[PDB]
């Protein structure tokens, strides 16, 4: 979907969960919910991401 | 007009397609009713 | 001339077959394009200030004020109609914009063209140009040998 | 129609055996709303108000 | 340009500061008994929306064209592009609303003047102002066009400097 | 209020009326489906990609 | 939600408020209408 | 008579007659005007023509 | 104040129908039209029956206060003390009524200007006096004028 | 769409939603403003306080 918050984790930090979570925090901060912030959230991940998590 | 209704009898293919769409919508509603998180 | 309606009667019946150029009569009181949100006052009439700029005129004090034909630095409004029986003049204040046919001075009336700036003289007649914003929207139309009318829009003070 | 269309009859009979799509778990019940169209484009208008 | 200005792939993202739109309702505070007039405008010379306009009597109709404060008839508050018709609030009426300006840095309370393009500018440019215009808010840029909230109440007695 | 899915009511598979028949015992059938209809507001989706190279 | 300096500042605040409100319920709300402000008050009529 | 005021019915009838005359003129000529000279024409929309223009 | 609320012990005889309108409590105007523009504004001080100017600056919305001259914005014809608001007729709208005069020198046929205190004083011109200045109480003088704008 | 004109029902619904948002802001804070900076506040009467003031 265009005009959304895109974050990229470099290949050197492909196994660095700290760097991945830093990128996730940056994206969450860049997120804009406005007056509809009081809503449930959904996260979709791949098996490798779940294993790292 | 839903296929889940045994009393329903379609007349033509257009009514059959409408019944199929209604059945799919009802199945989605039932899935959301039965879903637990 | 001195009456909004023709003082003399007529010996003919109007054809009423055409629709073009039928609003040039002197009896066409009011504005050509009027808004429902226009403030309208009425005043006692001194003379015949019909279709002219009107200014306040007072007396010794025994009687109320009235309006008389005039202009310049004393201009108060524009007269659009007159009830003769009650001697009353309808006044549109200069704070309210007006658009309609007004009396034009019979001096250089041919030079008056659309877009020409106009101003009120001491007798309430429009004249080609000070302190009042008035713009002619048409050319002078002759009703009598000394009576000329021009479509003008007045939109306040300069 | 069922007396003539065996394929339609079989589709109506076996339509219940198809499992529900898993994409429904990714949306709330109120987020999904069907529209009547097959191929083409549709324009959606959103209205908002503000204080002056 | 235009007011409405287009299909979008996605929708655009509190109640505060949502009025900063080019096609917003011009009157910040409206009132019945406000006189609104209709005129024609040139569809290829200048777009009169949210600009000070003057009456130009042409050989076929009376048009409104963007004009300066010296010969200003009123303020164009809305335009119907289908009929190319401009809606004008005469200068004899008060106005309090958003107008087009060319200076992106104007503070609140400053004295303002309308230039030859029907555009709000600072009154210190040198031309003698003839209208009472005051800035009710800081100028804001919509990305680009600059707008500002102004209060216009009648003509000024003696032209200022 | 932020993300809305408006699928066609024929998005899920639907049989076609046309059936291919011949002198043999093998027949053919067609299934139709419709794709498209996701709508979202700007800056409401966070997409994180972990580059592998 | 930052770690307290495996406990959170929110948990510590909830425990502190429970210490004073006779260990009743403590509700936490986030509002975009506030800016660098914290409001604490009982729900007693 | 002195103020040129009419009952609503008569005023409406006269106004309707004048408007129908204008409509007939517009249908025949393709232009709208209230002058015998034909000037000061009202500007009309494109794809709006009469039998003469 | 516009309506000084004081309790009395005896009723005041009020039967004459003449010279009963020239008072400080009579708000509005002698003649008013339905199509007159009225604006409610927050005020400071007491600009009642006076020329009001708009003063623009925790930042607050602009208010109105007694004044005149090049800063003249309107005339205050009514006031609400509880809401601390004032009803104002803008300078673009003509007004006819009794307003506060600086002194008793104002007479009929006198051109009057709003001073820095919002009071009408003899000579741009703003109003034309219709009656003489009348002392309501102490140094308060009310004069009937017909406001037309600024020259 | 061009003139931004709506039916009375929808217009009233949107206006009521905006006014309810303003009322909620006033109740939470105690000030009335329509700017993100919180300036140009409407002066309020005494004995009219919110939770924050």
């Amino acid at each position: 979907m265009p005009e959304q918050i895109k974050e990229e984790v470099a290949s050197g930090d492909k196994d660095k969960m700290d760097k991945i979570f830093e990128k996730i925090e940056a994206g969450l901060s860049k997120l804009e919910l406005g007056d509809e912030f009081s809503t449930p959230m959904m996260v979709i991940v791949d098996p490798a991401t779940s294993l790292k998590l | 007009a839903s296929l889940l209704d045994s009393n329903f009898v379609p007349i033509n293919f257009t009514e059959f397609v409408q019944a199929i769409s209604n059945t799919y919508k009802q199945r989605r509603i039932q899935f959301y009713e039965n879903l637990k998180r | 001339a001195l009456m909004k309606n023709p003082q003399q009667d007529s010996g003919l019946l109007s054809n009423s077959i055409d629709f073009r150029d039928q609003n040039l009569i002197f009896s066409n009181s009011g504005g050509v394009c009027t808004s429902s949100k226009d403030k309208i006052e009425n005043y006692p009439a001194k003379g015949y200030p019909y279709k002219r700029g009107v200014k306040l005129s007072f007396g010794d004090g025994t009687t109320e004020l009235e309006v008389e034909a005039g202009g310049g630095d004393d201009l108060y409004g524009v007269c659009s109609d007159i009830d003769e029986f009650s001697g009353m003049a309808t006044v549109i204040p200069i704070t309210n914009n007006f658009t309609g046919y007004l009396t034009l001075k019979k001096d250089g009336q041919n030079g008056v063209n659309p877009g020409d700036k106009l101003n009120f003289n001491q007798h309430g007649e429009l004249e080609k140009v000070k302190s009042v914003n008035a713009i002619a929207l048409s050319k002078a139309h002759k009703l009598t040998e000394d009576l000329f009318i021009v479509l003008a829009s007045v939109f306040g003070n300069r | 129609l069922f007396d003539e269309n065996y394929y339609a009859k079989a589709v109506a009979n076996i339509i219940g055996e198809v499992k529900d799509p898993i994409m429904y778990k990714w949306f709330s019940p109120d987020q999904i709303e069907d529209v009547d169209l097959q191929m083409g484009y549709q324009k959606t208008v959103k209205w908002d108000a503000f204080l002056n | 340009y235009s007011k409405s200005m287009i299909e979008n792939k996605v929708f655009s993202s509190c109640f505060k500061s949502k009025n900063e739109r080019v096609d917003a309702y011009s009157f910040a505070c409206s009132s019945y008994t406000d006189k609104i007039e209709e005129y024609l405008y040139d569809p290829a010379n200048s777009f009169p929306y949210k600009r000070g306009v003057k009456l130009v009597p042409k050989e076929n109709s009376i048009y409104v064209e963007v004009g300066a404060d010296t010969d200003m008839y009123g303020i164009c508050v809305d335009v119907c592009e289908f009929s190319c018709t401009a809606y004008v609030l005469p200068i004899t009426n008060n106005f309090e609303g958003y107008l087009v300006t060319r200076n992106p840095s104007i503070k609140i309370g400053e004295i303002l003047d309308i230039n030859n393009n029907g555009v709000i500018i600072k009154a210190g440019g040198g031309p003698p102002t003839a209208i009472n215009i005051y800035a009710l808010s800081d100028s804001f840029t919509i990305n680009s066009i600059n707008l500002i909230k102004v209060a216009i109440f009648g003509n000024r007695g003696l032209e200022k400097t | 209020e932020l993300i809305k899915f408006k699928p066609s009511k024929y998005m899920l598979p639907t049989p076609n009326e046309q059936v291919d028949k011949d002198s043999t015992d093998v027949a053919h059938s067609y299934i139709d489906f419709v794709l498209g209809g996701l709508l979202a507001t700007r800056k409401t989706i966070l997409q994180v990609n972990i580059k592998q190279s | 939600v930052k770690p307290y300096a495996c406990e959170k500042w929110e948990d510590v605040l909830i425990q502190t408020i429970k210490a004073i409100n006779n260990r009743e319920d403590v509700y936490i709300e986030t509002s975009n209408l506030l800016k660098h402000k914290i409001l604490i008050y009982p729900l007693n009529s | 008579i002195n103020n040129n005021l009419l009952p609503f019915a008569q005023a409406y009838k006269l106004a309707s007659s004048e408007i129908i005359k204008l409509i007939n003129h517009f249908v025949l000529t393709g232009t709208v005007s209230i002058q015998k000279d034909g000037k000061n024409q009202k500007r009309l929309l494109p794809n709006m023509y009469g039998l003469l223009n | 104040m516009k309506n000084p609320q004081h309790d009395a012990s005896l009723l005041s005889n009020s039967n004459e129908f003449r010279d009963k309108n020239v008072e400080f409590f009579a708000s509005g105007g002698t003649r008013t039209s339905k199509f007159d523009k009225l604006e409610n504004h927050p005020f400071l001080g007491y600009p009642y029956k006076r020329g009001v100017k708009r003063v623009i600056q925790s930042h607050y919305e602009p208010h109105v206060e007694a004044g005149g001259g090049e800063d003249l914005y309107g005339i205050c014809i009514d006031i609400d003390e509880f809401s601390k608001t004032a009803t104002i007729v803008p300078i673009t709208n003509n007004f006819e009524g009794y307003l506060v005069a600086k002194d008793s020198t104002v007479k009929v046929k006198d051109k009057l200007i709003f001073n820095k205190d919002g009071a009408l004083e003899k000579v741009t011109i703003n109003a034309t006096a219709l009656t003489d200045a009348k002392q309501i109480s102490n140094e308060v003088y009310l004069v009937k004028v017909a406001v037309f704008g600024n020259k």
